[PDB]
């Protein structure tokens, strides 16, 4: 479970 | 009445509208080409637009008031499971009822049942999506309630992983306070007659769209040749 490009878009 | 925070709020949720959703959808030209005759000639186009979407929905989200007080790890469960439903709810702004489709400015950005069906999906899933649409445009929503509801899907507190769910339900409940309120004070009847209800069912009817919508994104993404027409922040989202 990682998200790296969402969580740079969240900031 | 409308609090100054309420007002606040309705505000704020305008604004964050306004600079991630460009009515004049002048972007669409950076998408792969639409193709309309191989039953997923729509897909990468269509791919493109979903992946732009999710973009625009997390800048909106980041804009709501409260959802910084959240941690990154709910911030990121609230968005994977939230993107499409607010993509289908966001959509509804170009959605019309003369001949049932999304017109995005031109015949070459304006979608169709034929369209859709033309990257990857059935009506088991359309057909429902397009009956949702219907329903959500006859609501002649405010603006006002139409980011409102955005913002609500968005923050909602029982989707799954959510860890402190009880800071999720005290934002959403300021943003569905700011609703109730908003349509009692700005919104005249008969048009506000069980509006608010009315729009919570919205949501509920979401839960399913986005139900379907998993499993036909499991089948359709199931080739990896079909998968490597997507976008890779389309795979990350929607799983895979
Ligand atoms: C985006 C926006 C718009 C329309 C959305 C549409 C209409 C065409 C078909 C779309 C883009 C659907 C897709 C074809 C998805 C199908 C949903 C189930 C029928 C496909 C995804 O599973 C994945 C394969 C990319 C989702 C929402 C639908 C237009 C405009 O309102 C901006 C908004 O952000």
């Amino acid at each position: 479970k990682n998200h790296p490009m969402l969580m740079n878009l969240l900031k | 009445k409308l609090s100054e925070e309420q007002q606040h709020i309705i505000a704020i949720l305008l604004d964050a509208h306004h600079k991630t959703y460009d009515p004049t959808y002048a972007d669409f030209r950076d998408f792969r080409p639409p193709v309309r005759m191989s039953p997923l000639s729509m897909l990468p186009h269509l791919a493109d637009l979903v992946s732009y979407s999710i973009q625009k929905v997390i800048g909106f989200a980041k804009m709501i008031p409260g959802f910084r007080d959240l941690t990154s790890d709910d911030q990121i469960v609230l968005l994977k499971s939230s993107a499409i439903e607010v993509i289908m709810l966001r959509s509804n702004q170009s959605f019309t009822m003369d001949d049932m489709s999304w017109d995005c400015g031109s015949q070459d950005y304006k979608y169709d049942v034929t369209d859709v069906s033309k990257a990857g999906h059935t009506l088991e899933l359309i057909e429902p999506l397009i009956k949702f649409q219907v329903g959500l445009k006859k609501l002649n929503l405010h603006e006002e309630e139409h980011v409102l509801l955005m913002a609500i899907c968005i923050v909602s507190p029982d989707r799954p992983g959510v860890q402190d769910a009880k800071l999720v339900e005290a934002i959403q409940d300021r943003l569905s306070n700011t609703l109730q309120t908003y349509i009692r004070c700005r919104h005249p009847p008969p048009g506000s007659h069980q509006l608010y209800a009315k729009m919570i069912q919205k949501l509920a009817d979401l839960r399913s769209l986005n139900e379907e919508h998993s499993k036909q994104y499991r089948s359709l993404s199931f080739q990896p040749e079909n998968s490597m027409k997507l976008t890779p922040l389309v795979l990350e989202v929607f799983g895979n």
